[PDB]
């Protein structure tokens, strides 16, 4: 996992723990002040920033599972949707998924309908569209060398 | 025989290890099943837009434009922030600095990444290619698997384990053609002595002479019957787990041009074999299973193009030091030493005279040097 | 019936068996300050085993009589000192010398 | 087992029978000429001169096999003492390979003088004589017996006929001790 | 559910090398013709010719077996008790 | 890591093809693999032919003592008694001596007769096998080799000694040069100083050959010249680099 994007995402999330609960005030209120959107391109090799990247969209979503409150999951959806949306790297690195995590981001839809949390139906409608996620088996990938 | 009765969701039974039994083409069809698809096209957009997305929210469940109007205008590049990722309170930005230090220290430009441009170009290669002939598009929603091979000792054993090369492949295809594309040096390797005749072309290579080879997964054997001299090593297989009670059940025997991908029963990250050439075994790890993508290889025709290749350091000759090795000799006296390789020009005048004349007695024999491929 | 009750022993080897002579004895060593209370347990009651093995319920009194012996043969001094030597016999303040050992054997197998 | 190929012990493991019994049979008679088997059991020394035979007979293959894991593999039941004549037996192989000349310069030990004991059994006469020119005796003996059988001093004082009354009544439980012992044994 | 043992289903429901193989060990004599026309129009002649080549030698234009397929290493003439090596030279 | 996963390694059964692939004679890249010795290994070997030529030399001496006891212990004459005794005395001399000679002459020459397979299964277990070990004896551990390096004054002498040869045999060429080296060194140091043949210069028809390299089987923007070097035999790795990087 990556060391420092993990710490940065945890306190991103902490941040999002204190803010507004879905208000996307809020979200804009981070962005303008942390801007958490901090290093896409810099300057490194080109593979190293590709992996960068990924490791960093891959550990995102795989923080975002099922048992946070409303601030802490809607916080990792819509940083990944941030990484995504200002995809800085040539190629648009896709957000690694779980199987089973299709149906749970269902189960959060009907939520949703069922519910009025507005305008997080709307930007998990804008990244659907957007052809962002790539499911897997695993968050990461195993192997039995190690 | 059918397959093991399991879900399709892959329950985890060892932890970050592996999950257990599934099937594949099951396993497919409910991912297809699950969602509808039809974005693998890349058809987004290159005038009337605000209806377009008004009539589209009316089929939605908000059937408004209040929170995406505000949200379309929130999400976007003009506002974010080329420029010295500095003067801001940040925790990366540390170690960022200290790799830019230590590069500048030793690292002179921007090379040395041998293979990371490997990756690079490898994974470009299959970036929005198109077929040749429309009716080899893949279709949407086709299973790509993920699968490491290990065939080789020459490595480290030391560094974590990186002996060998990774494969992608279809569901819908056969396994034979993974059989076929998986680039073994045995299969270039060749066998005869060949000392007194070295002008002779060596025919009849081990690839054609050797056709014997079976996969092995979940207790299943498939064996190839495509041509008429492969012979049958699960037969002796069999003999020899049934001759005793060692714990291990009835075992399976199915052909290779009848069952494809689809149709196994696998478990993500446990090893499976691949036994030809009678001892000549791959260690099989299917990794990740995945569907078709419009940024990933739309042509079933090039898909098992690898996605990993590892270097391998070929044998160089043992008298000049300037060529690679293409002979191997045997209880050779003018040969150095026993294990031996020579070129093409060092074997010609060392081993012969200014005629020709088999100078000395020795057995060589063709080396095919694994560095082949590559 | 036996419902997976027992596993099978793949033992005796139908070729030959040898002997072994030695059974269930397997005693335990004493330490210094056991020593040290068993020559008090001798001044205070004498050679009666009965009573020994009576006030040691953790050492058996076969393990006594076998210790009682080996310091005949060794150390005769130690047995001529305890026998001049004498003290009333005391009940509870042995048995808050037993507790005592006790503890000390708890920390010693902590230890 | 070590005679036919069974599925359980591999080819390697496997030995041919004449040799390793007449390997056995030296081992067994250096033993009894060695004053090894004389007052002890005698199966273990036998398991031992086996197990040392059927480790020469392929040295490679067998230097990390142990006791034990040799015990398991012909099912046999391990003797207790049978470590003991072993590390014994190496000893005196160790003394032969001394003796001789090569192997005192090759400086072997109880793990690489395996492979040589077949030629320490070519001519074991000479380099047993030598051996005990410069007895096989428990290792509780030979640890430098300085006082052999100490002479304990002769105390024949019989007095007259008694000595006094004093150790009569020091003998004799006093009424309070007597109390005491009913009393515990209520 | 002698070297002739197994019949013509038994030697035909082995691979197209086993098949080869214990032709010869039988015959020791046969024309590719021939082989050809007992093993069935429906196998390959690149096949048999490579199954063959490694089992049999040319001798005027016939197909010989070879002498180690008679004689294994572990074999030994059963008239004088000579090594198979011995044997194997002499019929070369 | 493992590579046994069917046959765990218990009871792998050698199968049809198997035993088809180690008579042939196909060995592609195991068994011819080399691994570098190691100090305690020369030490190993040294001590071992030490010890085998030793032993080789007393079995017969052992023997005849044997043979003397015998006729001692059988013989119950007094007047052969004396010769025998004798016999023994000057066996005994002769066996004082033997253990005598320095440790220098019981090495022998650089080609006697040994049994390396004995030396090798007995000493090393295996791991080392017989044939190397007899080269490594044979030209790599012997007390007459000149360990000192090239004093700058014998390869001017083997390009023309090796030349007149044409590299056509051995053992001459040593013999030529005559610093009591081996052949071995002596071709490794002179083609470690001596340039590549250079086939030719700026060749078209190379140079598309080399393109068509780069277009079948580079990745990326680095370049395998060692590749490009097996299929042009003549060429040299820096020249060839600094020559190809540009134009």
């Amino acid at each position: 996992t990556p060391p420092g994007l993990q710490t940065d995402c945890e306190a991103l999330l902490s941040r999002f723990q204190e803010t507004d609960s879905v208000r996307f005030e809020d979200f804009t209120e981070l962005w303008r002040n942390m801007k958490f959107g901090t290093i896409f391109c810099g300057r490194m090799r080109n593979l190293e920033k590709n992996m960068f990247t990924k490791e960093a969209l891959a550990l995102a979503w795989r923080y975002f599972l099922p048992p946070y409150t409303f601030q802490i999951r809607v916080g990792a959806l819509y940083l990944l949707y941030g990484l995504y949306n200002t995809q800085l790297c040539q190629p648009k690195q896709k957000i690694r998924v779980a199987l089973k995590d299709w149906d749970e981001v269902l189960k959060f839809q009907q939520d949703l309908v069922n519910a009025q949390h507005f305008d997080a139906a709307y930007i998990f409608r804008k990244l659907r569209l957007d052809r962002a996620f790539h499911f897997t088996a695993m968050p990461k990938l195993l192997s039995y060398r190690m | 025989v059918s397959g093991s009765g399991g879900c399709n969701f892959p329950e985890y039974e060892l932890p970050e290890l592996n999950t257990r039994a599934f099937h594949v083409g099951a396993f497919g069809e409910l991912w297809r099943g699950r969602l509808r698809g039809a974005g693998d096209l890349s058809l987004r957009e290159p005038a009337a837009d605000s209806d377009r997305e008004d009539a589209a929210v009316a089929r939605d469940l908000d059937c408004s434009l209040e929170a995406a109007a505000e949200l379309r205008a929130v999400c976007g590049l003009d506002k974010l922030k080329e420029v010295i990722p500095e003067n801001t309170d940040l925790v990366t930005l540390g170690v960022r600095k200290r790799f830019l230090e230590h590069r500048e220290e030793t690292i002179t430009i921007d090379r040395a990444c041998r293979q990371e441009t490997f990756v690079y170009e490898m994974e470009s290669h299959a970036i929005g290619k198109k077929p040749e002939n429309s009716a080899d598009m893949i279709e949407e929603g086709e299973l790509i698997l993920s699968v490491n091979i290990l065939y080789p000792v020459i490595f480290h054993k030391h560094k974590e384990h990186k002996p060998y090369q990774t494969m992608l492949v279809l569901g819908s295809q056969k396994l034979t053609q993974l059989r076929d594309s998986i680039r073994c040096v045995s299969d270039l390797q060749i066998g005869g002595e060949f000392s007194n005749t070295p002008d002779q072309a060596p025919e009849h290579i081990s690839k054609d002479l050797y056709k014997s080879a079976f996969f092995y997964f979940e207790g299943t054997f498939y064996n190839d019957k495509r041509y008429p001299e492969c012979r049958d090593l699960s037969r002796t297989i069999i003999e020899w787990s049934e001759s005793h009670d060692r714990g291990y059940g009835k075992f399976q025997t199915a052909r290779m041009e009848d069952f494809t991908f689809n149709d196994l029963c696998i478990k993500l990250g446990f090893p499976y074999l691949y036994c030809h050439q009678g001892d000549c075994e791959h260690v099989i790890v299917i990794t990740d299973i995945r569907l078709v993508h419009h940024d990933d290889c739309l042509d079933r025709t090039l898909y098992p193009l690898l996605i990993k290749k590892h270097w391998l350091w070929t044998r160089k000759c043992f008298v000049c030091k300037m060529y690679t090795a293409r002979w191997v000799t045997n209880n050779d006296s003018f040969a150095p030493e026993d294990p031996c390789f020579f070129c093409d020009v060092c074997f010609r005048m060392l081993h012969y005279d200014s005629e020709g004349n088999k100078l000395g007695e020795f057995l060589a024999y063709p080396y095919v040097d694994p560095g082949t491929f590559n | 019936c036996v419902v997976e009750e027992n596993d099978p022993i793949f033992e005796r080897g139908s070729t030959t068996t040898y002997s072994s002579f030695r059974k269930n004895y397997y005693s335990k060593p004493w330490s210094n300050k056991e020593t040290d209370m068993f020559f008090l347990a001798i001044s205070m009651v004498g050679t009666d085993f009965s009573m020994i093995g009576q006030l040691f319920p953790h050492r058996a009194r076969i393990e006594i009589k076998n210790k009682f012996k080996r310091e005949e043969k060794t150390n005769g001094w130690r047995i001529d000192k305890a026998f001049q030597e004498k003290r009333p016999f005391d009940f509870d303040f042995f048995a808050h010398l037993l507790q005592k050992v006790l503890a000390e054997e708890e920390k010693r197998k902590q230890k | 087992k070590l005679f036919q190929a069974s599925p359980s012990v591999p080819a390697k493991y496997v030995e041919d029978k004449e040799k390793m019994l007449s390997r056995t049979m030296q081992l067994v008679e250096l033993a009894n000429e060695t004053w090894l088997v004389t007052g002890r059991h005698p199966l273990p020394v036998i398991t031992a001169a086996t197990f040392l035979a059927w480790q020469s007979l392929q040295p490679a293959d067998r230097l990390s096999c142990s006791l034990a894991r040799f015990c398991k593999l012909a099912n046999v039941d391990l003797p207790y003492p049978a470590s003991s004549r072993l590390q014994e037996l190496l000893a005196v192989l160790l003394r032969m390979a001394e003796q001789l000349a090569w192997l005192r310069v090759l400086r072997l030990d109880k793990r690489s003088v395996v492979k040589h004991i077949g030629d320490l059994l070519q001519h074991r006469q000479s380099l047993v004589r030598s051996a005990f020119r410069d007895l096989l005796l428990p290792p509780c003996m030979l640890k430098s017996p300085k006082r052999i059988c100490p002479v304990p001093p002769v105390s024949t004082v019989t007095g007259d006929e008694n000595i006094s009354d004093s150790e009569i009544e020091q003998y004799l439980r006093t009424p309070q001790e007597v109390r005491d012992f009913q009393r515990a044994q209520a | 559910q002698p070297s002739n043992v197994l019949s013509m289903a038994q030697l035909r429901t082995l691979p197209l090398a086993d098949q080869i193989k214990i032709l010869m060990k039988n015959v020791k004599v046969m024309p590719f013709a021939n082989l050809m026309s007992l093993l069935g129009p429906s196998i390959d002649s690149v096949a048999v010719l490579r199954g063959i080549q490694k089992v049999a030698m040319l001798v005027q234009g016939n197909w010989v077996v070879k002498s180690d397929i008679l004689y294994p290493k572990d074999s030994s003439s059963p008239h004088s008790g000579v090594p198979a090596e011995v044997l194997c030279r002499g019929r070369d | 890591p493992y590579f046994k996963d069917k046959v765990t390694g218990v009871g792998p059964p050698a199968n049809e093809d198997t035993r088809e692939k180690a008579a042939q004679g196909i060995k592609a890249f195991e068994e011819l693999l080399v691994t570098k010795w190691k100090n305690w290994e020369k030490a190993l070997l040294r001590k071992s032919v030490v010890s085998d030529r030793l032993q080789r030399l007393l079995q017969p001496k052992l023997l005849k003592l044997e043979y003397l006891h015998q006729k001692q212990s059988k013989v119950s004459s007094e007047l052969e008694r004396q010769a025998l005794e004798k016999q023994g005395r000057e066996a005994e001399k002769e066996i004082q001596d033997i253990n005598q000679l320095p440790e220098e002459a019981l090495l022998g020459n650089r080609l006697d007769s040994h049994d390396w397979e004995k030396i090798s299964n007995i000493n090393f277990e295996g791991s080392r096998s017989a044939e190397e070990i007899r080269k490594f004896w044979q030209n790599s551990e012997h007390p007459s080799i000149n360990k000192q390096e090239w004093s700058r004054e014998e390869e001017e002498r083997l390009q023309a000694i090796a030349a007149a040869h044409g590299h056509l045999e051995w053992q001459k060429i040593a013999e030529e040069l005559g610093t009591s080296r081996s052949a071995f060194q002596c071709l490794q140091k002179f083609q470690q100083h001596n340039k590549a043949l250079k086939r030719k210069e700026w060749t078209e028809e190379e140079d598309r050959m080399l393109t068509q390299l780069v277009q079948e089987m580079r990745v990326g923007s680095h370049i395998p010249y060692r590749r490009i070097v097996y299929y042009m035999e003549g060429r040299d790795s820096m020249q060839l680099i600094y020559r190809w990087t540009k134009s």
